């Protein structure tokens, strides 16, 4: 009644045979230490000390482990805000912010762009305005969210501004550092944030659902609110035992991460190398220039032209990348491509760039 | 050298874990040198060192079952 | 300011060097197929929307429980909170058994719900739940009169490991038209379970506890009747499920859960052998002086022994009540709480018969030698 | 006799490697199912040493591409 053959030859992937350009995976690649830890604990750890240390790493008062930035955002939205409260976020926000807001029965207010094409930079001051427009209508703002780096254009935002605004208005501030914590250094107190969500599998060299929620002492009682029936178990954490593979890989990759954030400018160097070298063949870097993050979005008219006549339609590029052992770009899309070379060896960066150049050169 | 000649013995867990760790370290080359996986002289020495140490540990494991 | 040394030699565990008797870890041990699967997805590129057939796995897992639909979670915890948050209204009552897991109470408290407990049919030493009593608890609440949003039954409790005839509570639930949730954290993946046959509207399952998976990992199966509520999609994103926080469950746990699936569906057919191991352990250890608490005979691999002998020995021993632990560590056995002698809690599920023999004989020798 | 210093530039046979590490993963099972003594009988010893030896054969095939003859 059930075909089990689809789970037998499951042991197959191009992880070792291909170069992965997908931005959502560059920062989540396990170092060998993490792999050894996986071998050790794939069914079976100084967690408290790790929480204190990850608290210091972000310059924050307290910290808890989650199943990603998703979970953390839902946690703060569910423990701090009351049903009906508004969440004011930027227009470049991740879908999980909106969805977590909707699960917490909260409303959403967006902040416009300082400029659209091709920068798509968020008008940070606009936040202030957007708040007042809500408070004049009598609405209550419960949370101010800012995606530190968005997953579309990879733009870095001066979080200290929105921090100042949030501090003035007295509204709690959540900084979405899913694309930040683990890549670049980040000071929670310096940007005046009350909550910080980090994605372990996206930027902290961990696997599985894995994340961190850092928060100030002010809200410590609310976030870590214990249960009535069980005075030891935290309610929002659903049981303060956070065990499994992801937390192990995270703790194991922690020294690798705290060391690689000190060498963020080298990864930036790789990024800008790719951008500068690709804009020669007809690519146009979208988002803020120059790049302050590894996530790059290119507008590529050339690829669309090649896919036009004729080849295998928009799926040509993908195919032409598979021939050269490169993946991570969505198949079929040619109007624009989204890529990142974070953590790639320089020889591999050169290989990728030269590969792309050869692709556009050979396919006319 | 045949497995059929294997006589009862004890698995050295430490040696096995060492071999595994070595193969895991060697697995890094599959990543940092993809997709061509071609190594230069120094890289070849660095990789083959891991592999050879691994086989050494494996031989130490086989020693406990009547081999040499 | 931060010491990184504590994360250097993290690569150290007695997972292979010791026999773990912890019941919460017996059913979660990875098969070699799942280990190879872990290898193939080591880097962490397992985006399941690049990933094993996740949709087909949801259909297949739906069939495996004989349920309408199913969705991946991060454990039974998450599932309980999902159903409590999507189906019940703030202030409603959840009527669960007295042997309920703490995560049920905590999930109820996070969903802003109240809790009503169903009493026992017999306390010591059976600690069996009076299933009919559920009715008596609901009526008493309706005449008071609050409203009951959910009826929860832990299929097997994590304290005594007693199996319960869920069909009764399901029948009461259907008669009263109240949604019925069955907590199968200790059931699904060990024994065969039929969701429709027990008249359950929801079933939660733990991948890391009873489905040979690792990490936070679980399954939430549900009937069509509630599919519109559970899988309710969002406004801004008409494809992203609200309760799921986005139709994506990427990572190692789901991969292992899919890779261990044939092993699981093939090992539930050989459940009686594990029950045989369990009963062997009970019958053999009762000769020492251990008394099996819970329902006799055992219908689950989770055993709780009342151990007066260990107390007696601990009274006249140098290291006091830790001796047992120590005396188990010398012989390569772990999974028992250190410094606890009044009672022990163990499981030999998945162990080789030779290993079961080793455990029993070892314990016998512990009691015999320590007088 | 065999030294890593004598290694010449070559290509890694990915398939052979993953084969070897798979063999090692299968052999890792014995660490579990035979704990804590880890003592094998003749049959178990044969079955285990088979995995180990096959793994060594694969590793030798890998070393072959780097100027190592056998």
């Amino acid at each position: 009644d059930i075909n089990l053959d689809k789970y037998k030859n499951l042991t197959r992937s191009l992880t070792r045979e291909f170069i992965n350009l997908n931005p959502i995976q560059r920062g989540g690649i396990l170092p060998k230490e993490a792999k050894k830890a996986v071998y050790e604990y794939w069914d079976g750890p100084p967690i408290k000390d790790f929480l204190e240390d990850i608290a210091k790493f972000l310059n924050m008062d307290c910290a808890r482990p989650t199943h990603g930035a998703r979970e953390g955002k839902f946690i703060v939205m569910h423990a701090i805000c009351k049903e009906g409260d508004y969440v004011v976020l930027d227009k470049n926000a991740h879908y999980t912010s909106y969805v977590a807001a909707e699960r917490a029965k909260l409303n959403v207010a967006e902040v416009g762009y300082e400029e659209e094409y091709p920068t798509y930079k968020i008008n940070l001051e606009g936040y202030k305005e957007v708040i007042d427009n809500l408070e004049d209508k009598g609405k209550n703002v419960g949370l101010i969210l800012l995606t530190h780096v968005d997953g579309e254009y990879g733009n870095l935002n001066d979080a200290k501004k929105v921090g100042k605004i949030a501090k003035e208005k007295g509204i709690p501030f959540l900084l979405n550092c899913a694309y930040t914590v683990g890549r670049m250094p980040v000071n929670g107190k310096e940007v005046k944030a009350d909550f910080i969500v980090a994605s372990g599998h996206k930027s902290m060299a961990a696997s599985a659902p894995c994340g961190i929620l850092a928060f100030s002492e002010e809200f410590s009682d609310k976030i870590t609110k214990t249960s009535e029936k069980f005075p030891v178990k935290e309610i929002e954490m659903l049981g303060c035992t956070s065990r499994g593979l992801p937390i192990v890989t995270l703790m194991a990759s922690f020294p690798h991460v705290v060391e690689r954030v000190k060498k963020w400018d080298e990864e930036l160097k790789k990024t800008r190398y790719v951008v500068d070298e690709l804009e020669k063949i007809g690519f146009k870097q979208l988002g803020i220039k120059p790049k302050e993050h590894d996530l790059i979005k290119f507008e590529t008219p050339v690829l669309d032209e090649i896919a036009k006549k004729d080849k295998r339609r928009g799926f040509f590029f993908y195919d032409e990348l598979k021939k050269r052992g490169i993946g991570g770009i969505r198949a079929g899309v040619t109007k624009e491509i989204k890529m990142s070379v974070y953590g790639l060896e320089w020889e591999q960066v050169e290989y990728v760039v030269n590969a792309i150049k050869e692709i556009v050169e050979s396919c006319k | 050298i045949s497995y059929k000649d294997a006589k009862p013995g004890k698995i050295d867990v430490n040696e096995f874990k060492k071999a595994i760790y070595l193969l895991i370290e060697a697995d890094d080359f599959l990543y940092k040198k993809a997709p061509k996986h071609e190594l230069n002289e120094e890289e070849a020495k660095e990789f083959c060192k891991l592999i050879i140490k691994c086989q050494e540990h494996l031989n130490k494991i086989l020693a406990n079952f009547g081999f040499e």
